[PDB]
Formats: C-alpha cells, structure tokens, sequence
C-alpha cells in the first residue's frame, strides 16, 4: 500500500517549462527523504537532488543546479519537480524515488515514472492496421494475429488484445523511429480452435492521443 | 558550571580597546567574547525531597492565612527529580543483520502526582 | 563525482548457474553501495543496500559483498525472473552516482524461429500504402537474418526491423520485419516472400503469397 | 566507581543469543562482556578519622561485657587513610647531564601507631 503517483507524460516543444508532481511520500512528523532520477537511454540513471518533507531541506546536483527546481508542500502531497529551459536532453523518465523514512541510497518505493518529451512538430495519433492471415494456406495448428501500429509520436502506446484477458503467447516488439514517426508491431498466437470462432480484438491506446479498437476478421 | 564555550556569529559588543592589546602578525582577530556555561543539576537524592511528607499550615507569612477565598485553591508544584525521560524504540522491519533503517526512537516522559489536602471549617 | 564503472554491459549464464556482477568505485566509499534491479517497461526495485544487506522482499537468492572499492552481486542459482537490468549505486557523498547497465541474457537451449508473413490489409490499401510484416516468434540463438523478395528479387529499401530483447519466460527472442511499400508499387508486383535463415537449419524457412491469388 | 573497561581473553560465559541482536558485516565478533570498575576512596577528611580519640566500652553487644579470658586481648584495626607511599630516589652515578639511568627510585609505606588501654580488675 506504499505507491508513489507522478503526474503523466507530457509533450513540450523546447524553451518552455514542465512541472512534475508526486503523491504520497511527504507528510507531517512522518520524515522521508525524497530523491528524484532522471533515466536518459543513453546515460543509464542521474540523481537530481534529494529534498526532505518537513524541513524543505534541498540538495542538488551541480549539473542540475538552475535546470532543475524543487519545491515540498508540507500539506498532503510532494514532491514537485520542473525544469525550466527545456532542450533535447532532457527527453528522459524522472522517478520520484523515497527511501523509507530517511537516507540517500535506498529507494526501495520508486514511483510510476513520467516520460517527458521536449522537441517540435506535435502529437500525432497512431495508425492501427490488422495483420490477418492469407487464405487458407495455414490451417492448423495455432494462428498468429498481429495488429500494426504506425506513424505515432511520441512513445509509448499500450497494446492489449482480449481486454486484458490472455497474456501469454504475446509479443510487443520495440517501436523504431523513422521520419521522426514511431512504428510498433505486437503479435498474438492463438489455436486455430479459437479463431475465427471467436472474436480477437487488439485495442492501442495512445496516452497523448487516442484509444483505438479494431477486430481482426479474415 | 559543567562546560564552557563560547558563541559563533559576531560580537554585537566589542571588546573595549583599553581592555585587550592587540596581535599578533596571526590571529588579529578577536576571538568569540560571548561566554556562556552549562548547567547541571547535580546529584539528586531522597534527603533532598521536599514532597511525600505532609506540611501544616501553622501560621500563614501573609496576611491571608490560609482562607481560601472562592472556593478554590492553586498549588504550584516544579519537581525536577524525577525528570527521567524514557526511551522507545519500535522496529519497522528485522532485517537478517542490525541495521539502523530498522528502528524508530521516540522520547517519552511521566509525571506522577496525588494531591492530598485537609481542610477547616470557617464560619464569618 | 565518484565515478561507478561496471565491468560488462551485457552478461551470459543459463538457468541454474551462478553469476556475478562487479562494481568499481573511483574512490573508498565503505559499505556506502546499494545495488537495483530493473526489468523492462518497469521502475527499478531495490535489492541490496548497505553492500550487504537484503531488503524486505529480496530472496536469500541474492547474495551482495565488498567494501571500500570492488563490489560484487552474487546471484547463486538462477530463475527465468532474474532477467532485467542491474545497477549500483554510490551514497557516500553527494552527487550520488549510479553505475552503467548490465543485461543478464539466458543461455536456454535454441530453438527454431516461427515465421509468419501477413499482407497489407485491406484497410490500409484503401490509404495509399502497403505495409508486409513477417513476425519471427520465439527463435535462439539472436542471430537471424531476413530477406525480403519481390518476384524473386530481394529488396533492400523500405525495411523495418525491429528486435525483441530475451524474453523473461521461456528465454527465447522474436523479430519483426516490415516492407512499407506505395500501393501502386504494391499492385505491380505479385510474389512477397518472406525468408528467415537461422543457425538451427540449413536451409532458410520459407513463407510467401502471391497478389493476385491473395 | 572512578573508571570502567573490559577484560581481555576469552569470554567464558557469552551473553544469550535472546540479549542481543547479531551484526553486522563487520562487527560480528561480540565484544568483551566482562566488566569490572576502578574504585577511588574519594576524600579523606580528619572530620572522618575513628582514632585517636578514646572509646569507652559501657556495654558489650554479646555477653563477654570486655573479660580478658586468658589475660589477653585482641585489637585489630584498619586505616587506609594514611596510606601514602613514599617515592625515594637514590643516585648511582651523576652524569654531566640529566639521565634516568643515574637513578633507581623505590617505594616504602610506614604505619605509625600508639596503643592505649585501661582495664579494671575483677574476682570470680
């Protein structure tokens, strides 16, 4: 029952600010010290500054220092983050991290993580195709279905099928960055007893734009 | 008088000039003159007590002697003899090893009392 | 800015075996090294703190060790669970520092890939594009290749690859490969093949379908 | 109680596994649990001194009330409070120089005492 809430991802063009928040860690008499992570794919992980609720104290790092502002609300509630000059590499996941109680190297509760995404251009809903079979070349036994996700942005977009139901025999592939667009493939494996006896349905939602839902029929 | 030390910031009141001759190629400047001691209460025993025995109010110092006007009656009692504070420790976890992340300790303190009076009628 | 450098990036076992991952400080920080696991898509977990120390949840599986300057995670006998990232991390004075990534890969026996070729839907013809995708499904060893053939000719522009990391069940890898093609392109052409030659068999398994009668 | 250490050596007897919580990377090894304090007589006051002042002995706390059987008597007594030790110095040699190799130093203690009594005759 100890999980830390972030904000959401955001879509920044470059020189605007961005505000990230916390939840639950940061409480009268109760102590914590709160540390944030950036997560840069080509830098592994970065402490930013560790910030203690019911004091306000603040520490941070000397690469960070006028990037990166913090601020503690004493009531419910903390921890605020935002970076101010945005540029490109500050495209990265920021975790609100809180060892219990006190101390810098434990993070055991790690929050939810928040994309932030600075650059141009604007959000652009995917494109969901169905990947069917070809005739009746395959029969048994076992199908694969797959559904095609195409000329998105930004990353990412969550791909279910049966509404949750069915997990195993699943396959998401990484999405790949052509024409400053994302492309992301997911394929299913299914008995040929199921389908098309049955309905199979993949369903892409796309935080920063759209959910969509498209059956596969021969 | 337990310890001595001295104040950090500066001197709101310098040392006069008449009082000090200056050095001293290093040093030349006058050190922290904001003196203050710690206290201490020293030992605490039963023969210094002054309560769990009755005291009877023979003669009163004042004029009012003993005629508690109002119906009412204030005792100010300060007893620092029993001024123990507990100590709590409550774990959060049992780790395999002894870790300090492991415990909580808190400060408590008790006081005890019972105030016993005998009264007199008086008729006016 | 003490500085945490990792030995390998990327690290080979097989389920059972008993692996080890070292950490080097630039300078003494005692027992000052907590160490996190990471799986893909999810936030770290903590595992070790104070060098040696489990936290509440970690299996007695994880073992950690060192002092001063090297440090070491001892994970003895392994489990399909165990795949995702790990790091260590520096506390002894700030800035705190992390160590770089460290991917533990399965060495599980090789299996033969799946190969499943899919047309352009009838959907996205209607939009002026072609899309052919071939799903390469729970294959082993990672090295694979494709080729793609239009009326027996290989094409080379237009693919998209994309390659799955190890996966965390049954330590086997899958591959997508898309041609995106115009549709006038597409509908001058007849035969699509896809072809996948992996180390388990000596000749490439083949999967097509022709146009006209599809 | 002046001051307080710990036996060196094996301990004998260790405290049970229930007293104390096992640590701890390093640590690990329990420390010496044998402890055993200075003691100090503290001051020593002429207020305080038994002797030379005389006793008389009115009555007895047993039922020999003062009787020499024998014709003698034993006196024991304990004085700890002229107890200091003498530091005497000799010279073996004088060098040009000060060198403790010049010198052996010795310890002697002296007990000074002077008996008094008074006995009344009696008949059986």
């Amino acid at each position: 029952e100890v999980q830390l809430q972030q904000s959401g991802a955001e879509v920044v063009r470059s020189g605007a600010s961005v505000k990230l928040s916390c939840t639950a860690s940061g409480f009268n008499i109760k102590d914590y010290a709160i540390h944030w992570v950036k997560q840069r794919p080509e830098k592994g992980l970065e402490w930013i500054g560790a910030i203690d609720p019911e004091y306000g104290d603040t520490e941070y790092v000397p690469k960070f220092q006028g990037k990166a502002t913090m601020t503690a609300d004493t009531s419910s509630n903390t921890a605020y983050l935002q970076l101010s000059s945005l540029t490109s590499e500050d495209t990265a996941v920021y975790y609100c991290n809180a060892g219990h109680d006190y101390d810098r190297g434990r993070f055991p509760y790690w929050g939810q993580g928040t994309l932030v995404t600075v650059s141009a251009a604007k959000t652009t809903p995917p494109s969901v195709y169905p990947l069917a079979p070809g005739s009746a070349a395959q029969t048994n036994s076992m199908v694969t279905l797959g559904c095609l996700v195409k000329g998105y942005f930004p990353e990412p977009v969550t791909v279910t099928w049966n509404s949750g139901s069915l997990s195993s025999g699943v396959h998401t592939f990484p999405a790949v960055l052509q024409s400053d667009l994302y492309t992301l493939s997911s394929s299913v494996t299914v008995p040929s007893s199921t389908w098309p006896s049955e309905t199979v349905t993949c369903n892409v939602a796309h935080p920063a734009s759209s959910t969509k839902v498209d059956k596969k029929i021969v | 008088a337990r310890h001595f030390f001295n104040r950090a910031g500066e001197v709101g009141e310098p040392v006069p000039d008449t009082l000090i001759i200056k050095g001293s190629g290093n040093r030349t400047s006058v050190g922290s003159s904001i003196y203050v001691n710690t206290p201490s209460g020293s030992l605490v025993s039963s023969e210094a007590q002054l309560f769990n025995k009755p005291y009877w109010l023979q003669k009163a110092q004042g004029h009012n002697n003993g005629i508690c006007w109002g119906n009412q009656l204030f005792v100010t009692v300060v007893d620092t003899t029993r001024s123990t504070n507990m100590t709590l420790c409550a774990s959060v976890t049992t780790s395999s090893t002894y870790t300090n992340s492991d415990y909580k300790e808190y400060m408590r303190h008790v006081e005890e009392y019972d105030l016993q009076f005998i009264f007199q009628l008086c008729s006016i | 800015d003490i500085v945490m450098t990792q030995s390998q990036k990327f690290m080979s076992t097989s389920v059972g075996d008993r692996v080890s991952i070292t950490c080097k400080a630039s300078q003494n920080v005692g027992t000052a090294v907590a160490w996190y696991q990471q799986k893909p898509g999810q936030s770290p977990k903590l595992m070790i703190y104070f060098a040696s120390n489990r936290y509440t949840g970690v299996p007695d599986r994880f073992t950690g060790s060192g002092s001063g300057t090297d440090f070491t995670l001892t994970i003895s006998n392994m489990q399909s669970e165990d795949l995702a990232d790990y790091f260590c991390q520096q506390y002894s004075s700030y800035p705190l520092t992390f160590g770089a990534g460290t991917k533990l890969e399965l060495k599980r026996a090789d299996a033969a890939p799946t190969v499943s070729i899919f047309p352009p839907s009838s959907e996205q013809l209607t939009s002026g594009g072609a899309s052919v995708v071939c799903f390469l499904n729970n294959f082993y060893p990672k090295d694979i290749n494709v080729k793609w053939k239009i009326d027996g000719s290989e094409r080379q522009n237009g693919v998209l690859n994309s390659a799955t990391d190890q996966d965390s069940k049954d330590s086997t890898y899958s591959m997508s490969s898309t041609l995106t093609l115009t549709k006038d392109e597409y509908e001058r052409h007849n035969s699509y093949t896809c072809e996948a030659t992996h180390k388990t068999s000596t000749s490439p398994i083949v999967k097509s379908f022709n146009r006209n009668e599809c």
